[PDB]
Order: C-alpha cells, then structure tokens, then sequence
RNA sequence: AUCGAGAGGA
C-alpha cells in the first residue's frame, strides 16, 4: 500500500488511545525517555496523557485492514477526539 | 367454476409478463397491464369450453438486448407434468432455436421430470413454477424491497472495491422466492435497496449459492 | 491413552489416605480388564466367554469416554455413586471449558 | 443474622486447586470471585482486551 | 481436601 493514500479514519479511536497511553505509561515506567517538560508530575499516567496532548508520542499505529493488508499511523499524525 | 379459471389464467399472465419485464425482456405496454375485458376478447370467456385452451397462451418474448436470445412461457395441459410434456417441449425448443422456458404447473412436478430439469440444465434450461405462487406478484409485496441483477462487470467492481471475496457477502439461496422469480444462477449477486430509518437508503449484496 | 498425574491427582487427606481419581479407577479396571483378556486369549477360551469379555471392555472404554450412554447402566465406584466421564468433565455449565476457560 | 463481618473477604495471591491452578472457592477457604461469562461478556463488549486477559489468564492461571 | 444434599442472601 502506497502511503500517498488511505482509507481509514483519521480519527483515533477510544481503544487506540486507551492501549497508546497504556503502552507510553508502561515505557515511562520502565524508564523511558519522556518527551515533555515535566513541571512536576511524577506518575506515568499523566505523563503519557501531557505526551498525548503536546503529539509527541513515539508509537505507531498498525491498523490492520481485513482484507490482510496494514496502513500505518503515527500518533502526531491523529487528531485526538478527546 | 369458469370465472375463476380464467380470472387465473389472466392473473398469471399478467403476473408473467410482469416477471419477464422484470427480467429485462421485450413485453409491450398492452401486454403488461391486459384487463379482464382484454384478455376475454384475446383469448376468450370460456375455459373449461376450450376457449381459451392452455395450450394458447404460449408467450414468445424477446430480450432487449438481442432478439436472438428469447425464452418460451409455457402452460401445460395436464394438472401434473410429466417426462412426456417435459420431452414434448424440449423438442419443441430445440426445433425453435430456444434455449429458456418457463413451465407452469397447475398441481406439481413429477420427480423424473425434476431430475430430468436438473441434469439437462446446461444446453437447455427451463424452469418450473407453481400456478399458486404466480396468482399474486411477490416483489409488489412492502416486505420485498428491490432485488436487482448485477452484471459480471459490476461484480468484479465491488469486490474490488472492497477488498472482499465473493464468500465474504451475504447470501441468497437459489430456491428463494425472489430468485426463481428473477431467473438467476448460482454464482451471480444481487443488489438490495431498501428505505433505512437510520440511514434513508441502504444498499446490501446478495450472492446465489 | 492414558492421561498424566496432572490430569487425574491423587488427592490428600487430612491424614493419610490417598484416594485415587474416579479417571484413575477407571484405568484400574481397565488394565485389569485388558490382562485379564489378554491371558483368555493367549489361552483356551470360549467363544461366548470372550465375546463377554469383549463386550465388558467395551463397557469400560466406552464409560472412560462417556458414562451417560442410553439403555447400559451408568459405571458405578465401589460406593455407590456414578462415575464422572472425560466428557462429563467438560459437558456444560460447571464443566471445563464454561467453567475454567 | 446478616453481619457483615461474615460477609466481607478480599483476596491476593492465596491457595489455588489442585485439579487446575486457579484461585479457591470460598471466603472460608480464601478463595476469589468468579469473572464468569457475563461478566466476560460484558468486557467484550467494554473492548478491554488487556483487562480481559489480565482476569482470565493473568491474575488466574498463568 | 473431594463428592453429594439441604437451608438460605441479592
């Protein structure tokens, strides 16, 4: 699939923001590298939702079709509904 | 006892001649809506006399697209067909140059002439139908919505479309009512479009296995 | 095919008694079933005898499969109470698959 | 009768069966609640795919 | 600890 073009939403959905915050909160736990200014927060839940909310998270979405194939999505490149 | 034998008869043949529109065939206008006065002045007023006799109301009805593909309408004399009336009309197109016939039975089919419509399908095909279910026209009904045929082109471009295999669509038998009253084939997909409260229209796909 | 421990434990008391599983006993009468078979026709037997024999190791089999088959009778413990089939174990509702899965 | 002292029990990590290693039955035998099949239904149709894995494979029997 | 039964609560 060429990525000039895609089909799916460019929304991301409840899940996918759910299982990304999941996922950046449980990197943040294990020591990862965060790529906002922390004024003083100091749990990985609210450290993944600022990450969220400045677009700055480094995972990518695969969003399997069910004809078999993928197009992938990067966090920054969804508009967040909520 | 007479007025009821022809008021079917022209029932049916206004309920066919409506189908083999439906089908894409050359029916006139007159044809397919013939009154009671019509068809007693065409055919006659007497039935179980002779007049009209069913061996009359043959129809010979052409596609619009080629005259030289048409389909025979039949209705058989006796109450039940047998393997004579089936062997009578085979010959009958195979002298015609016909390939499709309707046969409409008063009662029901004998079972070697069943098994005899099924292993002769290939060359020519004909099909078999009830005079109860032709005395009303089914796709009039409000819990019918629109059946129609899709071609081979328009097949290839939905599935491509979406990215689906035939198997993926939802189904349709081929002894559906609907079907046998479109003439359709295993294999071939019909479209649905009916009114939605949710949506105004919906389109959903129907393949014939 | 004879299961593992796991599948069948052999449960402890309070004390000492370690009583076997209903899947174990089952096993037991088999084997004994099948030795007892197996001697019958190495030696002289009768024809009625060892279609007897036969139907008994049917029974047995067949109870180990499933013990709620119509018309035979249900394979009952030295006490006085049914047996639990493989397929008993994993049938409905309290079963294996609904109820651990 | 209905104190609920008898009433309340918690549980983390206590005894497990014998036949499967899942949790015991009973708050006289510090055993867990059951997430049955409405209660998986009802995370099925929540969406929690890591919630329903956690219940029944991970905080069960892994 | 296992089975079975009974009594119950929402």
């Amino acid at each position: 699939q060429a990525n000039q073009k895609r089909i799916t939403t460019p929304y991301m959905t409840k899940y996918e923001r759910a299982r990304v915050l999941g996922t950046r909160a449980l990197q943040i736990a294990m020591c990862a590298p965060v790529m906002v200014e922390l004024e003083g927060e100091t749990d990985p839940l609210l450290i993944a939702m600022k990450e969220l909310k400045a677009r700055k998270i480094p995972i990518i979405i695969r969003r399997y079709l069910p004809d078999g194939s993928y197009e992938d999505w990067g966090v920054d490149e969804l508009i967040i509904s909520d | 006892d007479d007025e009821e034998e022809t008021y079917r008869l022209w029932k049916i043949r206004k309920t066919i001649m409506q189908l083999c529109h439906d089908r894409g065939y050359l029916v006139t206008q007159d044809e397919l809506d013939q009154t009671l006065e019509e068809f007693k002045a065409q055919f006659g007023d007497k039935p179980s006399e002779g007049r009209p006799r069913r061996t009359d109301l043959t129809v010979l009805v052409a596609h619009n697209d080629d005259p030289t593909d048409q389909m025979f309408v039949f209705f058989p004399e006796e109450p039940k067909v047998g393997i004579k009336t089936i062997k009578v009309y085979c010959q009958r197109m195979q002298e015609e140059n016909i390939t499709r016939a309707l046969i409409v039975v008063q009662q029901g089919m004998t079972p070697s002439a069943k098994q005899s419509l099924v292993d002769m399908a290939p060359k020519y095909i004909l099909e078999q139908f009830l005079q109860q279910e032709l005395l009303i026209n089914i796709t009039e009904h409000e819990l019918v919505p629109e059946h129609v045929v899709m071609t081979k082109e328009e097949v290839t471009e939905l599935l491509a479309r979406y990215k689906l295999r035939e198997n993926q669509l939802p189904r349709i038998q081929a002894g559906d009512p609907v079907a046998r009253y479109f003439g359709i084939k295993r294999g071939q997909v019909v479209k649905i479009i009916r009114p939605s409260e949710t949506a105004g229209r919906y389109i959903t796909y129907r393949l014939v296995q | 095919p004879v299961p593992p421990l796991s599948v069948r434990p052999a449960v402890v008391m309070q004390g000492s008694a370690r009583n076997q599983d209903d899947l174990t006993h089952k096993l037991a009468d088999i084997v004994k079933i099948n030795n007892q078979l197996r001697r019958n026709e190495q030696n002289g037997a009768a024809a009625h005898v060892i279609a007897e024999d036969v139907k008994l190791l049917q029974f047995h089999v067949a109870t180990m499969v499933d013990n709620e088959l119509p018309g035979l009778p249900r394979a009952m413990q030295k006490s006085g109470r049914p047996l639990k089939s493989l397929k008993q174990r994993l049938k409905g509702k309290e079963g294996r698959v609904r109820g651990n899965l | 009768k209905h104190m609920v002292d008898d009433k309340i029990h918690s549980r983390a990590r206590g005894p497990i069966q014998i036949l499967n290693r899942q949790p015991m039955e009973g708050r006289s035998r510090d055993g867990g609640l059951r997430f049955g099949e409405m209660e998986r239904d009802c995370q099925i149709a929540h969406g929690a795919a890591q919630f329903l894995r956690e219940r029944l494979f991970e905080a069960s029997d892994p």
